[PDB]
Order: structure tokens, then C-alpha cells, then sequence
């Protein structure tokens, strides 16, 4: 039913740029938010951010405000995203997640049931 | 805004022309005469008004024209 | 951040209790608490939202609790399955989210 | 239960012989409407989407000029003329300068002159209309479940009066609306800025004092009354020189003060307006009829909250035996003799064990009693309600005489079940509307206070023309004081 | 300009808020009561033409009202 | 010769890093620390919850 598909995993060195993507089948895209967790190894889990796949509104957290860049693609059904200035700890697994907008198209209120589902994960590796 | 608080009549007038002279002088009637042809209900109202408030035709015309310009 | 315990172990077929303490600005605040599995190579996976409910497709025997700032997930009858991390996460009034450092489950032989 | 907890939560009573009734549905609003042995059930307008808008007239707001030039028209020879007057992108005027000796010319005197220059729109707005027939309303659909996509969505056409929701174990709910009685379409603009857009009149929009072209038009060169845009000044009568006005989206925002905000940038979305509908609850049944109720004990899960319209919520879970089966709920006083409190969560159910149910409903004024379950083992919360019965009256007129100011004629068939009175309050305030809004268009709120307090004055000094004007004074005194603008 | 000629009691008013609800319904109340505040002369006249013209205190207050009204409009 | 700058009024402006912060009712109204923060323009507003 639900599925998503995550791009395969890349090593590039550190202070480069990288970009993977998200695919979301088996339910409306549009009507719903794409979330973005990341999980370094033996680490806790960190929330990126959320982009609206309705108008196309971008949240970023604090530590990757300038370094995260979020886009999407309705035609594909398909978000795509990518960070820069990579570090060392940078080396982590994304996972990506989606949540119900509102009737409105924004996400100013999250569901209930928010992260229902989550992608077989992306890792990226810095060398 | 800005445009409500022009900087007309403030004493400082000199012979050469002002900013919007010409085109500001008669915009203000303008206005008023399409609001008036627009809205007729509201002048005929107003109208009606002037004529039972006052006690001289003067101030009937005169409360009439004031009803008239405060309204747009 | 959310504070739990780092590992909790405990006998199968038990009663125990995890409990995730965050501030009053996203735990206490709002109702918005959920908990999630991390088995080892594997994407996380809901079990328990909005502690009073909890979604489809997952048994009654996880339950969950709030006590003021501090959330409380409750499992009876533990199993061998039930090995795996677990993280706590909370959505705060800033509009970000925020979760546990995460809490591996053990199981004793 | 996504009607709970909106401010603006309406609710309607009874059915007619033909189990029918008029309701009318708002953005950001929601009704509910309850019925006796009938499921309960939430309505909420949520999206109004235009489809496929015709262009109709764009207006200028960034504009520069080039290519000034004037020449030196001697007195009494007539005009000057240039040749890029030929061509209608050059704003040209005629004013009248000194001419002499000094200026080269034989005769001393007033001199004529011209000035023209380009006219390069580079920001303009788009004014769209769109034909009633292309409107799109989205209507949610959600039953009192009492579970934590639980709604069903339907779409509201011209091109379909009738529509039909099947609805997972409540039948199928006939819904019929009339899509073009309510907001007026055809007389209607969308306006289009840089990013926003706005809900405004046509006739206004037409009347806007800024060059402009029709839709039609593919050059997007040929603009109108550019005068308005520029300026030529004669500082000394020597010489004009044209200087092109600054941006006029400012004063476009300051000049749509009354509009409406809409979201157009992907499609013409519209988040305001009403929607007068029939509601047709012929086929609806209850969930979970036939079902006896749960006979062990129960648990609340959720304390007990009260919401703004003074209806109390309630999260409780089962755990004896008989899933899915009927919650005993109802009211006691604290007598424990009379039923004073009734559900507007008709026939809740359990349907799974271990899935916890929200119950809702209202309790009397005062203090009152909470039951869930039967003996043994009846929950016990009692309850407290402040307010009144006189209170709650004068509440609810003041939000009747507020949906009627804010709606219209259309405000009699919000609860309207058909009845003689009911046309003849559509008639007569249908009528005083037309008067109305023939007398009052155009004017600011202050400008309806004003009026008021003159009609009052000259009613409590004048017989049934001094009621009558008193009347109408303090009723447009209560419309002025209510409307926003 | 357009700023002079705003789309205001047109009848189109819904339940959700306009563009300029808040402060649009004040605009009015602050700018008429600057103009007061700055040229006090002219409310001077006003009020001695108010009370010239009008006969009874109810239209005397009536033309006042209107002619501080007009004082800043006008402009 | 010699001007002196009064004032600037500014005539165009733009606006980023937009936050909102959101507390339940009868809890007073949330607080931001960007609310002392005179280039950060504020207002209280009231919402459902
Ligand atoms: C505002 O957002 C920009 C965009 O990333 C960022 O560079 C800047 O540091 C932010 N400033 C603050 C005060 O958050
Ligand atoms: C106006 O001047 C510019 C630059 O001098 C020139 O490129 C343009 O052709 C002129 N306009 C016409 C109509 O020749």
C-alpha cells in the first residue's frame, strides 16, 4: 500500500555537497508533508526538517539552516534535497517520513498520527 | 497611509508649480463625482437628510454637500 | 533535547516502565508525544501516539502515559521481539521536533 | 468530531416531514447537525477552487520612460509635433512655454511645446474572472465515531445538484447545495499580484485609476490613461520634463483594505465565502443500531474538558466483554431522578476493545451528574457548568443577529425547515436588504454610525415614524458597529 | 490615487477577516484626530461657524462634526 | 553645503526568518525571545485550540 522509496547510499569527502531523494507511492503526495530524520551511527535520532509538497513552504532546524536546502517535484511525486558543508560527524542515515497537511494545504498544526510511515533510509558517507 | 496625509495647504507654496499641481488640483472632485454617480442611493439619502435636519435651505444644501464629500 | 535512560532490561512476560522527561515547552506543553523501534538495520516504526491512543495494526500490550513533564510508555508481557531501540520524540510550541537519545531494550535469557 | 473546538460552531435541530433541512456552510465554520434517532454529523466547507480563469484587464504598476524629447514650438505658429507621437507608447502634452530673442525666436511671447518619451510597463497585476460554472466547493464529511483520512471528502459542482457520500456503516447521506446563490460570481474579480491576490469587486477593479489593458490583449504595450502614471512639470514655464510616478503596489495594498485574501499561485484556491445547502438525511442510519450495550466496566481515559459552546468531551475505554457493543451514557441531576442533559453524540459504540471512544455532549446549566456504564460499576464525575439560561438565550440572539448581518436573506434558511414565517422572513429581509444595500454602498463603518445616530436622534424627537426610525437607527447603529469595515 | 478610492463597505464582507480589518477600521480615528491635534485654528473656526450657522445644538454639533470630518479628507 | 541626515524612512522592506510560538488557553501568551528583539516586528493574536 504505503511505500517509500529512498535513493541509494554515496561517499563523497567532507566540506562537499550532497543530494538524495524521496519517493513517495500508494497515497497523495501533495496532500501530505515530507519530513526528513537523519540517525548517525550508535547516535539519537535528529529532525532536519519538513518541506509542503501542496505550496512548497520549507522549515529547516536551527543547525542546518544554512546548509540544508529542500525541493520537490510534484510531476514525480518525488522531494529532492541537499546539504552541504559535509563534516566528518555528518556521516549518517536519512530517513524520510510523511505527514498529513491540513484541509488548507499548510502545515501550521501537525496530525495526531504524524510519522505513520518511514523510508527504507539513505546513508551517506564522509571520507 | 500616506496618501491620506498629503502635504497640501501647509503655507509653503511659492510661485513655481508644485509637485502635483495640475493633475492633484481637481482629483479629489473627480473621485467624489464617481462615487456620487456610483453609489446614488447613498446621495439621495443623504439628501433626504439634509432636507429634514435643517431649518433654512442653506443649511439643507450645506449639511447635503457635507454629507456628500465625508462619505468616499 | 529529551531525556531517557540509556538501557532498560527487564524478564519476558514482565511489566515495565520507560520514562522520556523533556521540558514544559514540548513534552508538558502539548499532547504531541510519540514513541518509536529501531530495530538494528531497519527504519523506525510507530507504535504509540498521542499516549491515551495508539495507531492500527499495533497490540494493546504498549501503553502509554504523561505525568506532567515527564512521558511514560508501559509495556506488559514482554517478548524476545521486543529487543530494540527506543526513542521518545515530541513536537515543541517552536514548531520543531525533538527527540530522545535513544534506549535499547534487553530481554533476559 | 473535527467540528469540536471551532469558535464558530453552529448547531441545528429536528427534521422536516421529508427528513430534510436547509443548513448553510462557512469557511472556517462548521455546523452540526443532529437529528432524533438519526447520526449526528459534522459539515465544514473547506476548499473553494476556481478552474480555468479568463484574464480581463492587467493593471501597471512599475513603468519607465524613455526617450524624452520636446522641440522648441515658437508663439503663434501652433503646435510643435514630434513623430513618435504617431505611435500611442509615447505619452505625450501640450503646455505653453516662453519663447524670445533669447530662445532664438522673432517675436516674444508664450511658446508652444511637447514632451514625449516611452512607455515601458515592467510590474503589472492581472485581474481574472471566472464564470460560475467552473466553481469547485470541497465539503468534509465526518460522523460522531468517537475514534482519536477519518472524514470523507466530497466535491460540490454546478454540473451536479445532487451528490452522494457513502458513508462507512451510517448509509449514504444525500447532499444537495446550490453553488451559485452564494457569493456572485459573474460580478465578481480575482485580482493578481507579484505573490497574493485578492477576492475583490469588478466594478471597483474597472474603476481603478491606473493604466491598464484588456485581457485580450498580446502586445502588452499599449496602455491606457498612462497620464495617470506620469507627470510633466514646468518648474519656471520654460520647459516641461516628464518623470514617471513610483510603485503603486503599496497603494494598491492600502487601497485593498476590504478585499479578501486568496491563495491563487497554484490554482485559484478561495478560503471565504458561504454556501446555502440542502441536507437530504433520508438514507442515514445509525452505526452499530443493532448492538446491545457493554455491560462491564469502563475507564476513562481522557479528563473530562469543556469547550466553548459549554458541551463537554470525554475519552473512555472498555474493558468487559461483548465488543463491539451500545456505551450506557446519559444525564442525572443530583436528585438521580430526572434526565436533564442530552447527547449530541447520539448512540456511541465501541466497536474495538482495546480502542478508547470519545463521547460529547452537553450538560445542564449548574451541576449535574456524569454516567457511563451500568451497576455495577456507573463512572461518577459530576460535573460543573457556569453560566445560565438567560445567558445562553441572549448568546445565542446576539450570534443569530450576527450571522444575519454578515449573510443576508440567506441567514433565514440556516435552521430553516420550510415554514410560512420562514418565507416570509426570506421575503421581507430580502427586501429591506435590497434597500439597504441600495442606501448604505460604498460607505465606511464610521459613515453607518454616523447615519445611525442622525436617524436615531430625529426618531426620539418626532407616532409610529418615531419607532420606526429609532428602529432602523439602532439596527444600522448594530451593522455598523458589527462589520469589520 | 487608488489609496484615495479603497475597497471599503462594498458588501462583499465575509466571516473571515479582510486584508486591513484591525487597523482599517482606525486609519480614519488617528489621521482626524493628528489633523486636529496639528491645526487647532481651523477647529477653532469649525466651531465658531458651527455655532453661527447652526440654530439648535443638535445641528450646530452636526455641521462641527462635519467640517472637521472634511478638514483632513479634503485634503 | 552642509546637509544633515534627519531621519530615513524606509519604503520597501522584506521579511525572513518568520517564527511562531503557540501556548493553550488560560496559560497567558507565549513569550519569544525574539520579542525583545526590536528588528524582529511581533503580535498577539488569539487562536482555537
Ligand atoms: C535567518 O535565516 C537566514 C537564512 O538561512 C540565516 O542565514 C540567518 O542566520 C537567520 N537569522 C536568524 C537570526 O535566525
Ligand atoms: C530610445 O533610446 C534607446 C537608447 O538610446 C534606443 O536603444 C532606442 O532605440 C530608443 N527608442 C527608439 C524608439 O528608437
Amino acid at each position: 500500500e504505503v511505500q517509500l522509496v529512498e535513493s541509494g547510499a554515496e561517499v563523497k569527502k567532507p566540506g562537499a555537497s550532497v543530494k538524495v531523494s524521496c519517493k513517495a507511492s500508494g497515497y497523495t503526495f501533495t496532500s501530505y508533508a515530507m519530513h526528513w530524520v537523519r540517525q548517525a551511527p550508535g547516535q539519537r535520532l535528529e529532525w532536519m526538517g519538513w518541506i509542503n509538497a501542496g505550496n512548497g513552504n520549507t522549515k529547516y532546524s536551527q543547525k542546518f539552516q544554512d546548509r540544508v536546502t529542500i525541493t520537490r517535484d510534484t510531476s514525480a511525486s518525488t522531494a529532492y534535497m541537499e546539504l552541504s558543508s559535509l563534516r566528518s560527524e555528518d556521516t549518517a542515515i536519512y530517513y524520510c517520513a510523511r505527514d498529513k497537511v491540513d484541509d488548507y494545504g499548510d502545515y501550521w498544526f501537525p496530525t495526531l498520527w504524524y510519522f505513520d510511515y518511514w523510508g527504507q533510509g539513505t546513508l551517506v558517507t564522509v571520507s | 497611509s500616506v496618501a491620506l496625509v498629503p502635504h497640501v495647504g501647509m503655507g509653503l507654496e511659492t510661485r513655481t508649480e508644485t509637485w502635483m499641481s495640475s493633475e492633484g488640483a481637481w482629483k479629489h472632485a473627480q473621485r467624489i463625482e464617481t462615487w456620487i454617480l456610483r453609489h446614488p442611493g447613498f446621495t439621495i439619502m443623504a439628501a433626504i437628510l439634509a432636507y429634514t435636519i435643517g431649518t433654512t435651505h442653506f443649511q439643507r444644501a450645506l449639511i447635503f454637500i457635507l454629507l456628500t464629500a465625508v462619505a468616499p | 533535547a529529551l531525556t531517557q535512560p540509556a538501557s532498560v532490561s527487564g524478564s519476558p512476560g514482565q511489566s515495565i516502565t520507560i520514562s522520556c522527561t523533556g521540558t514544559s515547552s514540548d513534552v508538558g506543553g502539548f499532547n504531541y508525544v510519540s514513541w518509536f523501534q529501531q530495530h538494528p538495520g531497519k527504519a523506525p516504526k510507530l507504535m504509540l501516539y498521542d499516549v491515551t491512543s495508539r495507531p492500527s495494526g499495533v497490540s494493546s500490550r504498549f501503553s502509554g502515559s504523561k505525568s506532567g513533564n515527564t512521558a511514560s510508555l508501559t509495556i506488559s508481557g514482554l517478548q524476545a521481539e521486543d529487543e530494540a531501540d527506543y526513542y521518545c520524540s515530541s513536537h515543541t510550541s517552536r514548531g520543531t521536533w525533538v527527540f530522545g537519545g535513544g534506549t535499547k531494550l534487553t530481554v533476559l535469557a | 468530531m473535527r467540528c469540536i473546538g471551532i469558535s464558530n460552531r453552529d448547531f441545528v435541530e429536528g427534521v422536516s416531514g421529508g427528513s430534510w433541512v436547509d443548513i448553510v456552510l462557512e469557511h472556517g465554520s462548521c455546523v452540526t447537525t443532529m437529528a432524533k434517532n438519526k447520526p449526528t454529523l459534522d459539515f465544514e466547507l473547506i476548499k473553494t477552487e476556481a478552474k480555468q480563469p479568463a484574464t480581463l484587464r492587467k493593471y501597471c504598476i512599475e513603468a519607465k520612460l524613455t526617450n524624452t524629447t520636446t522641440d522648441s514650438r515658437c508663439p503663434t505658429q501652433g503646435e510643435p509635433s514630434l513623430n513618435e507621437e504617431q505611435d500611442k507608447r509615447f505619452v505625450c502634452k501640450h503646455s505653453m512655454v516662453d519663447r524670445g530673442w533669447g530662445n532664438g525666436c522673432g517675436l516674444f511671447g508664450k511658446g508652444g511645446i511637447v514632451t514625449c518619451a516611452m512607455f515601458t510597463c515592467k510590474k503589472n497585476m492581472k485581474g481574472k474572472v471566472v464564470q460560475p460554472e467552473n466553481l469547485e466547493y470541497t465539503i468534509v464529511i465526518t460522523p460522531h465515531s468517537g475514534e482519536e483520512k477519518h472524514g470523507k471528502e466530497i466535491k460540490i459542482t454546478p454540473q451536479s445538484s445532487i451528490t452522494e457520500a457513502e458513508l462507512t456503516g451510517y448509509g449514504t447521506v444525500t447532499m444537495e447545495c446550490s453553488p451559485r446563490t452564494g457569493l456572485d460570481f459573474n460580478e465578481m474579480v480575482l485580482l493578481q499580484m507579484e505573490n497574493k491576490a485578492w477576492l475583490v469587486h469588478r466594478q471597483w477593479f474597472l474603476d481603478l485609476p491606473l493604466p491598464w489593458l484588456p485581457g485580450a490583449d498580446t502586445q502588452g504595450s499599449n496602455w491606457i490613461q498612462k497620464e495617470t502614471l506620469v507627470t510633466f512639470k514646468n518648474p519656471h514655464a520654460k520647459k516641461q520634463d516628464v518623470v514617471v510616478l513610483g510603485s503603486q503596489e503599496g497603494a494598491m495594498h492600502t487601497a485593498l483594505t476590504g478585499a479578501t485574501e486568496i491563495q491563487m499561485s497554484s490554482g485559484n484556491l478561495l478560503f471565504t465565502g458561504h454556501l446555502k445547502c440542502r441536507l437530504r438525511m433520508d438514507k442515514l442510519q445509525l452505526k452499530g443500531m443493532s448492538y446491545s450495550m457493554c455491560t462491564g466496566k469502563f475507564k476513562v481515559v481522557k479528563e473530562i474538558a469543556e469547550t466553548q459552546h459549554g458541551t463537554i468531551v470525554i475519552r473512555v475505554q472498555y474493558e468487559g466483554d461483548g465488543s463491539p457493543c451500545k456505551i450506557p451514557f446519559e444525564i442525572m441531576d443530583l436528585e438521580k431522578r430526572h434526565v436533564l442533559g442530552r447527547l449530541i453524540t447520539v448512540n456511541p459504540i465501541v466497536t474495538e476493545k482495546d480502542s478508547p471512544v470519545n463521547i460529547e455532549a452537553e450538560p445542564p446549566f449548574g451541576d449535574s451528574y456524569i454516567i457511563i456504564g451500568v451497576e455495577p460499576g456507573q463512572l461518577k464525575l459530576n460535573w460543573f457548568k457556569k453560566g445560565s439560561s438567560i445567558g445562553q438565550m441572549i448568546e445565542t440572539t446576539m450570534r443569530g443577529a450576527k450571522r444575519m448581518a454578515i449573510l443576508g436573506d440567506t441567514a433565514w434558511d440556516f435552521g430553516s425547515l420550510g415554514g410560512v414565517f420562514t418565507s416570509i422572513g426570506k421575503a421581507l429581509h430580502q427586501v429591506f436588504g435590497a434597500i439597504y444595500g441600495a442606501a448604505f454602498s460604498g460607505v465606511s463603518w464610521t459613515m453607518k454610525i454616523l447615519i445611525g445616530v442622525i436617524i436615531t436622534w430625529i426618531g426620539m424627537n418626532s407616532t409610529s415614524l418615531s419607532v420606526s426610525l429609532v428602529l432602523v437607527g439602532v439596527v444600522t447603529l448594530y451593522l455598523g458597529v458589527m462589520v469589520q469595515a
